[PDB]
């Protein structure tokens, strides 16, 4: 028998044997997460070491298989993904300082603290303590307070250790035969083998950068339009041409721009589309949320969800003294077991959020026939890509009027239209040069090109340049801002959120004119389209058995990301912003500080 | 009138694995089958050859009840002309087979909180079954060059692998119980009619 035929009967045992024990974690932490007790944080634990102990276990006999004589690609692609070494490639010492290092971060960062002067003992933690005040405080001091002190408190424990964890992370990334940490994580994008549909892991730099640039006039009138605003709310504290102040941006690092429309809206008279009340006055539930959001999909000619998806989900906050995380997540168990933990409010977000969620279940049935490892995403940014353009149609006036809560005497006028559209550009563009910087910053530091002794110099740099913000106080190297945000002292790649924000737009697209949608895009409801539905679900049903590229092509027509689609949703308001820009200043001067 | 102990295969407390899956020779009786097949309690009914509509005026000179337990995304491979791990290593119908499959679920017996690992299946052999042939060997399966020495390790796997039954799995995943009548026509005695 050949090596190949060897690696074929090996992942044989290994499908089978892993079904079984991810489901046993599963099932533990199921239990955990709907129930909090003692006895069931050790037995999710017990549970979930020994599925790493037999990943492992795994991961070293499918490296006594050399890809080298595999042809079979499919075989390939599950036995390169079990190969990972991982961290498993330094020695025990370093692995084990690396773990430790990770550790105290992920500690730091979600027990860190902060005391208001005078009082030690009124204390507030980031949740929710600091992010209610950098999300709701109007008061410039206040905010500085919070935004600073996070930083200097939390940040300067965190700046010796991220400097080790850089290295020790540079060292299992080169190691594994990769340049370096950030080429490591940008081996997600990469396709090998597949003539018309490689991707190379350098080439992800160049099409993030290329897309950002035709992203930056939107974002430059979008930053204007902001800065305008706010210099109406606070002329003593902003510059008609400078950065925004870091601590101005409605949450701890200006991440989403969200929290800003109270003061940005343009028509402040024209209320939103809130169909809460409706909700109640029509007595609804969680599953009638859920039923509606199933009826969605139907529509489209996905399936139903599964009895035991019905059974077992925990739709509703549990209440009394039987504690839950309500974080809303969709759960795929293996073994046909498909579930949804959501604490359910009868209001327009959760219902919301029920069909993004929804969406992911709808993606791991669709790839549940896959083997085991293939059992995901095409890459980092399709998952929550699905999910987020269920919501995007869920929310639109035209199906809000489908299915009874919105009013049939309720017509789109363009000044709700304009309200809506920068509500979401707050979101969805504000977010996208934080990212991209965020991210390039960690690229470069990975790769060398940034000096320790210039860390915080380089990072306030970057923010100045590309995002537009500036900090209010000046920071030396004892500092480690970036980590500050949960995705960088927990040890999580970012670029995701960028690449997941192009592909929504291309996938609501492409499936919009598949349901013969007439006006602009925004407005886009795929419900009812069985056409739609089947392009979707033929990239659903991949999973990970197909390049990226190829998935992507199955829904919109190319293979690669573009950017279009995310200008042709917003297209209004950037005429808008444009005529609303035309006596102001347009662009920023990175000099100016608030600090002077 | 003595009639054909269907019970005893249909409402047994424990069914066999596949693997090892159990035969009972049925003899000398009379046998209702339109009770069984217009009973509306099983998910698969479905006759080759044969027809399950009122053809309990034949007579056959030997029936065979064979009974196990899949799960249900392969209670499909229980057909003739069909391929996969349980048609291949498990139980195999011939292509010309003149009889009838019938399964139900059987989710509240079989399956258990924690999981039941009670039933087996073969996933691992050097070869396809024959029809109607049992293998119950527990011989490591070699699936490299280097031998196995009678424990499993690098390329050598114990070949029999466990369903892990948990109330809680998709229909796909659940235990289904199975009976498989077979119609045998020998030029012999014919005891089996059933009126
Ligand atoms: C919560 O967990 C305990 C064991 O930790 C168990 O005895 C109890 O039945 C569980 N309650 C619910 C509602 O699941
Ligand atoms: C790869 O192997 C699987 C099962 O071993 C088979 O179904 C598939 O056709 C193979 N692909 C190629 C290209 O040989
Ligand atoms: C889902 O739809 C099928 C029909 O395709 C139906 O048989 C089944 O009962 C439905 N299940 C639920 C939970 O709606
Ligand atoms: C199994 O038991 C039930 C209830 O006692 C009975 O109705 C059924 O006929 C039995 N099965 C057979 C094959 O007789
Ligand atoms: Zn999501």
């Amino acid at each position: 028998s050949t090596i190949e035929e060897q690696a074929k009967t090996f992942l044989d045992k290994f499908n089978h044997e892993a079904e079984d024990l991810f489901y046993q974690s599963s099932l533990a932490s199921w239990n955990y997460n709907t129930n909090i007790t003692e006895e069931n944080v050790q037995n999710m634990n017990n549970a979930g070491d020994k599925w790493s102990a037999f990943l492992k276990e795994q991961s070293t006999l499918a490296q006594m298989y050399p890809l080298q004589e595999i042809q079979n690609l499919t075989v390939k692609l599950q036995l390169q993904a079990l190969q990972q070494n991982g961290s498993s490639v330094l020695s025990e010492d370093k692995s084990k300082r690396l773990n430790t290092i990770l550790n105290t971060m992920s500690t730091i960062y979600s027990t860190g603290k902060v005391c208001n002067p005078d009082n030690p003992q009124e204390c507030l933690l980031l949740e929710p303590g600091l992010n209610e005040i950098m999300a709701n405080s109007l008061d410039y001091n206040e905010r500085l307070w919070a935004w600073e002190s996070w930083r200097s408190e939390v940040g300067k424990q965190l700046r010796p250790l991220y400097e080790e964890y850089v290295v020790l992370k540079n060292e299992m990334a080169r190691a594994n035969h990769y340049e370096d940490y950030g080429d490591y994580w940008r081996g997600d994008y990469e396709v090998n083998g597949v003539d018309g549909y490689d991707y190379s892991r350098g080439q992800l730099i160049e099409d993030v950068e290329h897309t950002f640039e035709e992203i930056k006039p939107l974002y430059e009138h979008l930053h204007a339009y902001v800065r305008a605003k706010l210099m109406n709310a606070y002329p003593s504290y902003i510059s008609p041409i400078g950065c925004l102040p870091a601590h101005l941006l409605g949450d701890m690092w200006g991440r989403f721009w969200t929290n800003l429309y109270s003061l940005t809206v343009p028509f402040g008279q024209k209320p939103n589309i809130d169909v809460t009340d409706a909700m109640v006055d029509q007595a609804w539930d969680a599953q009638r949320i859920f039923k509606e959001a199933e009826k969605f999909f139907v529509s489209v000619g996905l399936p139903n969800m599964t009895q035991g998806f019905w059974e077992n989900s925990m739709l509703t906050d549990p209440g009394n003294v039987q504690k839950a995380v309500c974080h809303p997540t969709a759960w795929d168990l293996g073994k046909g077991d498909f579930r949804i933990l959501m604490c359910t409010k009868v209001t327009m977000d959760d219902f919301l959020t029920a069909h993004h969620e929804m969406g992911h279940i709808q993606y791991d049935m669709a790839y549940a026939a896959q083997p085991f490892l293939l059992r995901n995403g095409a890459n980092e940014g399709f998952h929550e890509a699905v999910g987020e353009i269920m919501s995007l149609s869920a929310a639109t006036p035209k199906h809000l009027k489908s299915i009874g809560l919105l009013s049939p005497d309720f017509q789109e006028d363009n000044e709700t239209e304009i309200n809506f559209l920068l509500k979401q550009a707050l979101t969805i563009v504000g977010t996208l040069p934080f990212t991209y910087m965020l991210e390039k910053w960690r690229w470069m530091v990975f790769k060398g090109e940034i000096p320790k002794d210039q860390w915080m110099k380089k990072w306030w740099e970057m923010k100045r340049e590309i995002v537009g913000v500036v900090e209010p106080v000046p920071h030396d190297e004892t500092y480690c801002d970036p980590a500050s945000l949960f995705h960088v002292s927990n040890d999580y790649s970012f670029i995701r959120y960028y690449t997941r924000t192009l592909y929504q737009f291309q996938f609501q697209e492409a499936l919009c004119q598949a349901a013969k949608h007439e006006g602009p895009l925004h407005k886009c409801d795929i419900s009812n389209s069985t056409e739609a539905g089947q392009k979707l679900f033929n990239m659903l049903r991949l999973g990970k058995s197909e390049p990226w590229t190829l998935a992507l092509e199955n829904v919109v027509g190319a293979k690669n990301m573009n950017v279009r689609p995310l200008l042709n949703y917003f297209e209004p308001l950037f005429t808008w912003l444009k005529d609303q820009n035309k006596n102001s200043f347009v662009g920023w001067s990175t000099d100016w500080s608030p600090y002077a | 009138t003595n009639l054909c102990p269907f019970g005893e295969v249909f409402n047994a407390t424990r069914f066999a694995s596949v693997y090892a899956w159990n035969r009972k020779r049925i003899s000398n009786c009379v046998a209702d089958y339109s009770v069984l097949y217009n009973s509306a309690s099983f998910s698969t009914f479905k006759c080759y050859g044969v027809s399950p509509t009122k053809l309990n005026d034949l007579c056959f000179t030997n029936v065979y009840a064979d009974s196990f337990v899949i799960r249900g995304d392969e209670v499909r491979q229980i057909a003739p002309g069909q391929t996969g791990k349980i048609a291949d290593y498990n139980y195999k119908l011939p292509d010309d087979f003149t009889g009838c499959v019938i399964a139900w679920n059987s989710n509240n017996l079989d399956s258990k909180v924690g999981g039941n690992y009670n039933y087996l299946y073969r996933l691992f052999r050097k070869s396809n079954l024959k029809p109607f042939e049992r293998d119950i060997s527990t011989e490591i399966y070699q699936a490299g060059s280097t031998p196995c020495n009678g424990v499993e390790g690098l390329n050598c796997y114990f070949p029999l692998q466990s369903y892990g039954f948990q109330p809680t799995n998709g229909v796909g995943y659940q235990p289904y119980r199975v009976v498989v009548l077979s119609f045998e026509l020998l030029h012999a005695p014919a005891t089996v009619c059933g009126p």
